[PDB]
């Protein structure tokens, strides 16, 4: 319920030996420049900036 | 601004062209890893299937010391009578695909002393691929046959050996040279009507000899006529081509084509799921629209032999289909969510 | 040439490359009878590449 993927599409890329941080981030530029990250719940979250 | 100061070229963000071929290495491309010995050309010209039968006619064939033989159920009302010892018959081919050597046959019409019982000369046959010569003996001193096809590769008739089963490599001169080596007990001989070297195309369709792939008709009518006989390319070969992948989901797609002939078994088949494949039949453009939207585009393309005739040997399926500028157009997103109210456009101009 | 022509016989080289440093052992046996006596008589034998 966290996750809100703006622009969702298939990924072409194999990211199998990327840094979680860095292929997150190439995910949220690929899509609406989304905000990830870890709440003070304990629980990741992707979804629309401002 | 009205409009760009002279425009020089224009594409539409509505349909995103997946996957094209124009030329050979495009072609080969899309075609995937398709083996030697499939009979199929790619050219300049297009994608063909490649002539896979010879069929030659008695009076094509080059004489030396061959009788000519008249009766009315031959085809061109003529054959080449193999009379005496030394007297021979020559046909030429360039095969523009590898013929595996199980597979290659020599079909002869053929027929002892206009149907009599005296048999004709033992007949050697020498095959020459770029300077290598294979010698066998198909047929014995002492047989006749009645007017039908037969295999004078794979089958001996009162012979001592057969076709050593050699592969044909593409682009080799290929020389066939039927030899009577022995004397006549009949004075009209063994009397050749038609030569039809032939790849028996056993891989492609699963029986187990050329008759389940060729017409072998034994019938002209018998008044001098031509015969439907083994025609000169395969029937119908499908095309897979590789997947045309895509990033968002296909809804619809559309094609273009460019074609030399569009009849009987031609079509174009089309799927999103990899397996529920749409079908658009004898045309060159088309448009499907897929059950639900989904990734990935799989085509499959049948082309087939064409024409009927009836001025020369074979009567059916002299030419094949060839086609050109394959071009698969789909419904993609083109003006796309980027940021907050920022759109990114990313049209496409083909090479 | 044995390898590339043939003479009634029933197959010839399935054309497979010879590696480098490969220990070639080429044996020619007769399987069936002859009418001559003096059967084939075999002078000098040279395998070689054609080159
Ligand atoms: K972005
Ligand atoms: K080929
Ligand atoms: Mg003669
Ligand atoms: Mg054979
Ligand atoms: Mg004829
Ligand atoms: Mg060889």
């Amino acid at each position: 319920a966290n996750i809100t993927v703006g622009d969702d599409q298939e990924l072409t890329r194999s990211y199998q030996g990327d840094p979680v941080e860095n292929a997150l981030r190439d995910f949220a530029f690929k899509s609406t420049n989304e905000d990830f990250g870890v709440g003070d719940d304990l629980e990741f979250f992707f979804q629309p900036r401002e | 601004d009205t409009t760009l100061g002279n425009e020089l070229a224009n594409t539409s963000l509505e349909e995103i062209l997946i996957q094209s071929a124009s030329s050979v290495s495009a072609w080969n491309t899309i075609l995937g890893t398709l083996a030697s010995t499939y009979p199929l050309v790619v050219s300049s010209s297009g994608i063909r299937p490649a002539q896979t039968a010879w069929t030659t006619e008695s009076d094509n064939l080059a004489q030396s010391g061959t009788a000519l033989v008249t009766v009315g159920d031959y085809s061109n009302g003529e054959a080449e009578g193999l009379d005496s010892p030394g007297d021979t018959l020559e046909l030429s081919f360039t095969p523009e695909h590898d013929i595996p050597g199980e597979e290659f046959a020599l079909w002869c019409r053929i027929e002892t002393d206009l149907g009599g019982t005296d048999p004709g000369p033992e007949i050697t046959v020498t095959l020459d691929i770029d300077g290598d010569t294979y010698s066998w003996v198909p047929i014995g001193t002492n047989t006749a046959l009645g007017l039908n096809w037969y295999d004078l590769a794979n089958n001996t008739f009162g012979g001592s050996s057969t076709y050593p089963d050699t592969d044909i490599p593409e682009g080799s001169t290929v020389t066939l040279s039927i030899e009577a080596t022995s004397s006549s007990v009949s004075g009209q001989g063994h009397a050749v009507d038609v030569m039809a070297p032939l790849d028996a195309l056993t891989r492609v369709t699963g029986g187990s000899d050329a008759t389940s792939a060729y017409t072998f008709d034994n019938n002209n009518g018998g008044s001098g006529g031509y015969l439907d006989g083994p025609e000169l390319y395969p029937d119908q070969l499908i095309l897979s081509l590789e997947t045309a992948t895509t990033r968002r989901n296909v809804s619809e797609a559309r094609f273009t084509l460019t074609a030399n002939d569009t009849s009987g078994n031609f079509y174009v088949e089309l799927a999103n799921d990899g397996s529920t494949f749409n079908r658009v039949n004898n045309a060159t453009s088309g448009s499907v629209t897929f059950a639900s939207p989904d990734t990935n585009v799989d085509t499959n393309i049948s082309l087939n032999r064409y024409g009927s005739r009836s001025t020369a040997t074979p009567q059916t399926g002299f030419n094949a289909q060839e086609i050109d500028n394959w071009e698969l157009y789909a419904d993609i997103d083109a003006v796309l969510p980027d940021d907050i109210g920022v759109t990114l456009s990313r049209a496409i101009i083909p090479p």
